[PDB]
């Protein structure tokens, strides 16, 4: 779920 | 010839296995017994030594009872006789620190390896010649083969990680630390605590990441020393973030048993140039000399040209500046800093022309910043009086009241979007009014005048957030980025002013000012950068950072030209836009009725002064100096477009003296007003959703053109629209990606 990710380690 | 010489394991390349435990009187040592066990290719222990441990009747199984105790109690892994060998008798290995040796020992087995001994150790070394001539141990150099972690049995674990202070609600072997084991920034929370909600710029210790296994794949399967590596690796910069984290600092800080030492050195050095490419690490206002770039010669060779030089261009350029790659930022103005502005003329006080809010410093890459500056912020007092013209002060209750009803108009309007599409949005402010009409009329429950007045007060709060009347925004994507975890904790002002970042940022870069982009093409082998003067740049990739109302007006030249799907995604976000106005006084005259509160609302008279100073800032929290700053929100702005600075100084001035009607007010001695607005390399205050446009917007302005032409700013961040915070992110995505 993207409420949770990391906004620098979800770049791909 | 009674008993083996062979290891258990099949496969194994070890054709003389030696006991490395010898803690039992009848061990084998390099001889003949009944099983040799495998830790590795390198690494094994006898049969009478596994039973040493492992039976009843013998003297070490004492030892392995207390320690499956431990490890069974705060752990999740097997307590298997292996395991107990790898955590508590596989001898350490240390590398010489002889810059011309650099050869890895074993120690002797009662030598307990700490970072000092690491930090320091050379060949020869003990407690109590020519050692460094005498041959590395040929099982070293096997360490970096391929398959020798697959021989490797079990994961290593790291003993007192740096991290493990930070981790005491996980269980140590789902984080990669030892379960035999036993003042930092209150800001700096980089990891999540088990089943804690989401916050922006956090890690979960235990699972890596969508971009952790794209880069390392091979850790998919097992995770466990990736994971020990990168938790290190983030509690040592964050223990201290002034200074660069290298190999050389870390590798002192992993303390494990065995050759598997090894391996983790050798991957903490990969580990680290991700994380610090990325912007985890080494990130911030640090800057780094010619002989210190933070990633190796290979990422060097590109040159990049950076179009602004405000939070997002001057992260970007900071960023690989520090990297090493060639970097050059052109500016349009007279000045570096876009909507960071401050004046600092203002006696003992700064005053932010533009930014100066922090919204959520728990991880916010802001808060790290002061901390490297050694920069205090102020967090915001929870108590807002609503002052009326002329002098009353609001009962709370009410305030809270409309408040309530103003935010349950918001909630069914996130009902009636759910079954809309983008070709069905309406405007929020025409939907709001619509659920306000019907509310009225069903239960026939009329509010006072002034009930009335302060719902007009929230609804300008939102008005201000957005930078526009709620009539031009988006009912189904106003607060789109709130589905992304957001900044938790403090709301702060930035006292010294965002400025003394965006100095520090730029200091040692290569910026020039008063020169104005025109056009960019990217039709050839380099991109061609042309000044509105006429001035040439070129360079291999190119990366603007313009405001969104500058891409709105095609104000640069773009040859291929943006596709028709960027520019319908430029054109569906909306340029939003506040002011603000400065006033000096020569005496706290406020002190008396705000008593000491950081900020006092202003109910507004009629719909037609929603937004006209409505909230005024008391800009001294130590409380000596006398300065407000107050905004001008939503339909305000418009009123105020044809208005002098004198004119919108004598309206704030009536309003002041309205607002402490039953006192004098004396004359400002000192005044700014803003003009972003008509600031022609701005034009805005921050982006928003317009009616019909999606988040998704963010992200297609966002993406790259051919690995070529790369964009950041505010309205490229969809996680983080509209902020210093954001801008300064997208800076560092686009630095990440352009490194790469
Ligand atoms: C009045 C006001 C109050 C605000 N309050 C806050 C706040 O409290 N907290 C907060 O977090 N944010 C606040 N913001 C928003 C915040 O300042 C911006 O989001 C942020 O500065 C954006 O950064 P940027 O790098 O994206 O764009 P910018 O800061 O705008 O910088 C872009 C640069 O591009 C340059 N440029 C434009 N065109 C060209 C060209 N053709 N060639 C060369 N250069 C060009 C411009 O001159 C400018 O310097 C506020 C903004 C304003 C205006
Ligand atoms: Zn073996
Ligand atoms: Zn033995
Ligand atoms: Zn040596």
């Amino acid at each position: 779920d993207p409420h949770f990710h990391h906004f620098l380690l979800s770049q791909t | 010839p009674l008993g083996s010489r062979k290891c258990e394991k099949a496969g194994c390349t070890a054709t003389c296995p030696v006991c490395f435990a010898s803690a039992s009187e009848r061990c084998a040592k390099n001889g003949y017994t009944s099983r040799w066990y495998h830790l590795s290719c390198g690494e094994h222990f006898c049969n009478e030594c596994f039973d040493h441990y492992y039976r009843s009747h013998k003297d070490g199984y004492d030892k392995y009872t207390t320690w499956k105790k431990i490890w069974t109690s705060n752990g999740k892994t097997e307590p298997s006789p292996k395991a107990f060998m790898a955590d508590q008798q596989l001898p350490y290995w240390v590398q010489c620190t002889k810059p011309e040796c650099r050869k890895w020992r074993q120690l002797t087995k009662e030598i307990q390896l700490t970072p000092q001994i690491a930090k320091t150790y050379r060949c020869g070394m003990k407690p109590n010649s020519d050692h460094c001539s005498l041959p590395e141990d040929l099982r070293v150099l096997e360490v970096s083969n391929h398959w020798w972690y697959s021989m490797l049995i079990l994961p290593p674990l790291l003993k007192d990680s740096v991290a493990a202070p930070l981790l005491s609600a996980y269980y140590p072997d789902c984080v990669g630390m030892s379960p035999s084991c036993t003042g930092m920034n209150r800001y700096f929370q980089p990891f999540y605590q088990p089943n804690e909600c989401g916050k922006a710029l956090c890690v979960r210790p235990d699972v890596m990441e969508l971009d952790e296994l794209y880069e390392f794949p091979e850790y998919s399967r097992d995770p466990t020393m990736y994971l020990a590596l990168r938790n290190l690796i983030l509690a040592l910069w964050y223990t201290n973030c002034k200074e660069a984290l290298t190999p050389q600092k870390c590798i002192p800080h992993i303390i494990v048993r065995g050759l598997v030492r090894i391996r983790c050195v050798q991957e903490v050095e990969r580990i680290l140039y991700f994380m610090t490419r990325k912007g985890l690490i080494n990130t911030g206002v640090l800057s780094v000399g010619a002989d210190q770039y933070l990633l190796p010669k290979d990422y060097h060779n590109k040159s990049v040209i950076i179009i602004g030089a405000g939070p997002a261009g001057l992260a970007a350029a900071r960023q690989l500046h520090n990297f090493g790659i060639k970097v050059t930022v052109l500016e349009a103005k007279d000045r570096i800093g876009g909507r960071v502005w401050d004046d600092k003329s203002f006696k003992g006080v700064t005053v932010g022309r533009g930014a100066q809010i922090v919204n959520g410093c728990i991880n916010n890459p802001v808060a790290l910043m002061c901390e490297q500056l050694g920069i205090s912020m102020h967090k915001f007092g929870e108590r807002c009086d609503l002052i009326q013209e002329g002098g009353r002060i609001t009962d709370p209750t009410i305030d809270k009241r409309m408040d309530f009803h103003f935010n349950a108009l918001l909630d069914v309007v996130s009902e009636w979007r759910k079954d809309k599409t983008q070709l069905q949005d309406v405007p929020l402010g025409e939907k709001i009014e619509e659920i306000y009409k019907a509310f009225i009329k069903e239960s026939g429950i009329q509010f006072s005048e002034l009930e009335g007045q302060v719902l007009q007060f929230h609804l300008s709060n939102l008005e201000y957030a957005c930078g526009s009347n709620l009539h031009q925004v988006s009912a189904r994507s106003w607060d789109h980025n709130e589905f992304f975890a957001q900044f938790a904790g403090d709301h702060t002002l930035l006292t010294p002013g965002y400025s003394v970042i965006i100095e520090k940022l730029a200091e040692g870069l290569d910026i020039q000012l008063k020169s104005p982009v025109q056009c960019i093409d990217y039709s050839g082998d380099e991109v061609q950068v042309t000044t509105t003067d006429g001035t040439g740049y070129s360079a291999q990739k190119v990366l603007v950072t313009v405001p969104l109302a500058l891409l709105q007006k095609g104000a640069i030249q773009f040859n291929p030209p943006l596709s028709e799907k960027k520019m319908k995604a430029i054109n569906s976000l909306g340029a939003g836009i506040i002011e603000k106005i400065a006033l000096q006084f020569p005496y706290r005259f406020w002190d008396s009725k705000v008593q000491g509160a950081d900020f006092f609302g202003h109910v507004p008279p009629s719909a037609s002064k929603r937004g006209l100073f409505a909230v005024f800032y008391d800009m001294d929290p130590q409380k000596k100096h006398s300065v407000l700053m107050s905004v001008i929100a939503g339909e305000a702005v418009a009123s105020v477009r044809t208005l002098d600075d004198k004119q919108v100084l004598q309206q704030c001035m009536a309003t002041l003296r309205e607002l402490f009607k039953e006192q004098e007010v004396p004359d400002p001695t000192k005044y700014f007003v803003t003009r972003w607005s008509t600031d022609p390399w701005i034009q805005m205050a921050y982006s928003f959703v317009k009616t019909g446009g999606s988040g998704e917007a963010y992200d297609i302005i966002a993406e790259d053109i051919q690995g070529t032409v790369f964009f950041a700013g505010e309205a490229t961040n969809r996680h983080f629209p509209q902020t210093v915070t954001g801008a300064y992110l997208s800076g560092v995505r686009e630095a990440s990606k352009i490194a790469a």
